[PDB]
């Protein structure tokens, strides 16, 4: 018995068909799955506590899979307290309840399927060196977690054979004024700009970026958070993939395996959530998060951290095309950067020279005492120091 | 050793000489298994305590 | 045309003197549109009961602020957590008091939570300055393995990383203190004698008892400790030379709420501006949109000035906390407390009574001690060090 709680009027039509469809999708011995669809409406925290408790008292459901339509994450903390209160594991597939939440309440069984602000910083840096984009400028806004953002920036550049350079501003105020925002935007020494902005203030800074003259394909922007200038990239972690039925099938798979983790030691079905307020006791709680370490499904690791979020995801980077469409441009499958759209002919795809004409090509040959050409070291993955890349006419050589 | 004995008598302190675990001097030795780097050899032992 | 203030108090008797407190709210500065209602309930036995009781009563009057205080039962802050979620998602301001915890400090989750009373984690400021007049150079500290305990350690390590060469040891212990002794002798080798404790009420007495059989409370020691471990069962089993802390107006809410209500009233006068003053959403039977004027005066609310009540200097920083609060350093001797100083943002030490110290010594014991024996390392080099 699993509760398939939905959110949104458009989700009511598919609620009926998705019940039996996912019942046979995942099957485990000694475990009966009876998904229950909900046609509730409204985001007010009443159906989340009145009829939701009614299912716990009457239906006696163990394991709840949540689905949401709106992108606002302000409703996530409401169920975060509920999970720690009745000790019921709640899993959200996608929607508003997809952003990370650290730290979490003690003794909480909240499970999240998404990407935090730490792994995203790692993956974008591989793409930077892939296209020879070492020079960069990173800025941010007033954010709840920009302190850990800025601290993690210099750690990445502290190593590697390539010598990184860093610059950037501290914050920006959309209401300060159009000329005010462009006033401090001139302190830039790179063609690549990184920002961390909220959803509500995303548009004004982007609109005010046009007045700075930085909107064309000659400059690129990397979106860190979850009139559009060209060269926009983002990380979704299969957000646009896996459809809907396949996504909702993953949630019931981990829940089913979650039981088998504890039944193999001893076969017991807990009744903590059988009543919400009938019993005035919540001290009975053990192994709330001691399970769900080695969860394998769809040839992808589903290991969850102590905070209760995925640590081994299948991230994919999404690119914006000139026709205002979002498409994938590379893959990040188990610390792999195979990518697509090869990087040959630098200053070509995804980056144009707005001005300069200083990009003058030079032809060269090989003569041993004057110019020496040798292949690069595969382990280093980059040109050795005191050397220049030499594309052929393509494999990079020092 | 001869110089060390002279200092012990002059400043009135006692000692117990012990060798090093690995026969190497100090070196920064930045590695990927740690955050940034950690000292190794004789230099690290002094800072450890 | 009517500005409403909501609150939740402890007892039904506490619902009797509330109307006395709000009686003077109308007769205040200006009162252009200051017409209040009672809008108060009691503390529900269960958190889920308090979760849905916030909207049906306090929000039903369309209030613009919430007053939250600790429940009469000394539980784990049962009152603020349900309010901070439902009201936080509605972006409704809430004023806090009598709840001093470090969990409601980061703005990642609790976006809108301002309170005058400083948290337990702010005690670290007085520890550093207190040892300056006594000229204590380096310290060792014991921290319980918890977010509340770890917060004090973080504050200390950002203060003695520029004007000092860090601390001798930062050794930690698990909250489930059961025969916690194995790390005591580790601390009894570095010759510091100036140890600092910041544990909770229950485990602090366990540390003191574990420090009894190892003569850890003898002469030559100074125990710079916090506040909670002076009361409760920690009063017993404790040495006779403690230097515990205190708060002037702790556990007092009758005077605090009267002082707190006016601060909101002053900020209301700044609300009326060119921006829309549209009423917040009515009730919560059905609603999805979040109003936009909520976060438009949080800076106004946190920048308010009010010279009346407690010290007349209730100023809110970026977080929810006052400034230059009074701690009034205590002292313990022969199972009795006694005042030996006052702190008002700066170190002030009156004569009062001669300070007693652990072990019965009446003088000020310097914590530093020196060990003559010291270990020495060497390497194998032929002309210099043969082997």
């Amino acid at each position: 018995n699993v509760a398939l709680v939905f959110s949104g009027p458009a989700y009511a039509a598919e609620a009926a068909r998705l019940g039996p469809a996912v019942a046979a999708a995942v099957r485990s011995p000694g475990l009966d799955v009876r998904p229950v669809a909900l046609v509730l409406n409204g985001s007010d925290p009443r159906s989340l506590v009145l009829q939701l408790c009614d299912l716990l008292s009457g239906l006696r459901v163990h394991g709840v899979v949540f689905e949401d339509d709106s992108r606002a994450p302000a409703v996530a903390p409401i169920l975060d307290f509920l999970s720690a209160q009745t000790s019921l594991p709640i899993v959200a597939v996608h929607g508003g309840a997809a952003l990370v939440l650290t730290p979490k309440e003690k003794g909480s069984t909240f499970l999240q399927l998404g990407s935090s602000t730490e792994q995203q910083l790692q993956v974008i840096f591989e793409v930077l060196e892939e296209y020879d984009w070492t020079s960069f400028v990173a800025v941010t806004t007033r954010a709840p977690g920009h302190r850990a953002f800025l601290s993690y920036i210099e750690v990445l550049t502290d190593g590697s054979l390539v010598g990184w350079e860093h610059r950037g501003a501290l914050t920006l105020d959309p209401g300060a004024g159009e000329a005010v925002l462009s006033a401090q935007l001139r302190s830039v020494s790179a063609q690549i700009r990184l920002l961390f902005c909220a959803r509500e203030e995303a548009e004004p800074v982007f609109r005010a970026a046009e007045e700075a003259g930085l909107t064309g394909s000659g400059y690129v922007w990397f979106m860190v958070g979850p009139p559009l200038p060209a060269g926009l990239f983002a990380v979704r972690s299969a957000g646009w993939r896996d459809d809907l039925a396949r996504r909702v099938a993953a949630g019931v798979a981990v829940v089913a395996r979650g039981a088998q983790a504890l039944l193999r030691d001893y076969g017991f079905l807990p009744e903590l959530g059988h009543d919400c307020r009938a019993q005035n006791r919540t001290h009975r709680g053990e192994s709330l998060h001691r399970y769900f370490m080695n969860i394998t499904w769809d040839n992808r690791d589903y290991s969850f951290n102590e905070d209760g979020f995925l640590v081994n995801p299948s991230l994919v980077v999404i690119s914006l095309t000139r026709d205002r469409t979002w498409e994938v441009v590379g893959s990040w499958e188990q610390q792999t950067l195979r990518l697509k759209y090869p990087l040959w002919s630098r200053y070509g795809r995804f980056l144009q020279p707005v001005d300069d004409t200083q990009h003058l090509t030079v032809a060269t040959l090989e003569e041993r005492p004057f110019v020496i050409v040798e292949p690069a070291d595969p382990i280093s993955g980059t040109c050795i120091r005191d050397s220049v890349p030499c594309r052929s006419q393509p494999e990079k050589r020092c | 050793i001869d110089l060390l004995i002279k200092l012990a008598r002059t400043m009135n302190f006692t000692y117990e000489v012990h060798l090093v675990a690995d026969g190497k001097f100090g070196t920064q030795e930045r590695v990927n298994n740690s955050n940034k780097k950690e000292w190794n050899g004789m230099m690290g032992e002094l800072l450890s305590g | 045309k009517i500005v409403n203030i909501g609150a939740v108090l402890s007892t039904r008797k506490h619902e009797q003197m509330f109307r006395e407190a709000v009686n003077q709210a109308n007769k205040r500065h200006g009162s252009w549109k200051i017409q209040l209602n009672a809008t108060s309930v009691t503390h529900k036995p269960n958190a889920i009961q308090m979760a849905l009781s916030v909207c049906e009563d306090l929000i039903s009057s369309q209030v613009y602020a919430i007053l939250v205080s600790h429940p009469p039962t000394p539980n784990d802050h049962f009152t603020p957590t349900p309010v901070s979620y439902t009201a936080g998602f509605y972006r409704i301001p809430v004023l806090g008091l009598t709840t001093r915890m470090s969990i409601y400090s980061d703005k990642s989750i609790h976006l809108s939570f301002l309170r005058t009373v400083p948290p337990y984690s702010h005690q670290s400021s007085v520890w550093f300055e207190m040892m300056r007049v006594y000229s204590w150079n380096h310290i060792i500290l014991l921290v319980s393995d918890d977010h509340e305990g770890r917060a004090a350690q973080k504050r200390l390590e950002t203060l003695l990383e520029e004007r000092e060469s860090k601390a001798e040891k930062v050794l930690q212990f698990d909250p489930g203190t059961k025969n916690v002794t194995a790390l005591l002798m580790e601390a009894k080798e570095l010759e510091a004698r100036v140890i600092i404790l910041s544990a909770s009420e229950d485990d602090a007495a366990t540390v003191y008892r574990a420090a009894a059989m190892l003569n850890m409370t003898g002469s030559g020691y100074v125990w710079l400790v916090g506040e909670r471990e002076i009361s409760g069962n920690a009063l017993r089993y404790a040495p006779d030379g403690i230097l515990g802390l205190q708060l002037i107006n702790g556990k007092n809410e009758s005077a605090h709420i009267s002082d707190a209500v006016g601060v909101v009233a002053q900020a209301v006068h700044e609300l009326l501006e060119k921006e829309n003053i549209t009423d917040p959403p009515r009730g919560c039977v059905g609603n999805t949109n979040i109003w936009k004027t909520g976060p438009l005066f949080k800076r106004v609310l946190m920048s308010s000035k009010y010279a009346d009540g407690v010290t007349g200097r209730v100023e809110f920083n970026e977080d929810g906390d006052r400034k230059f609060a009074n701690y009034s350093i205590m002292n313990l001797q022969n199972r009795k407390l006694v005042q030996v100083g006052i702190y008002n943002g700066t170190h002030v030490i009156p004569n009062d009574r001669k300070i007693i110290w652990p072990g019965g010594e009446t003088e000020k014991p310097r914590g530093y001690q020196m060990s003559t024996r010291l270990k020495i390392v060497t390497i194998h080099q032929e002309p210099f060090v043969y082997v």
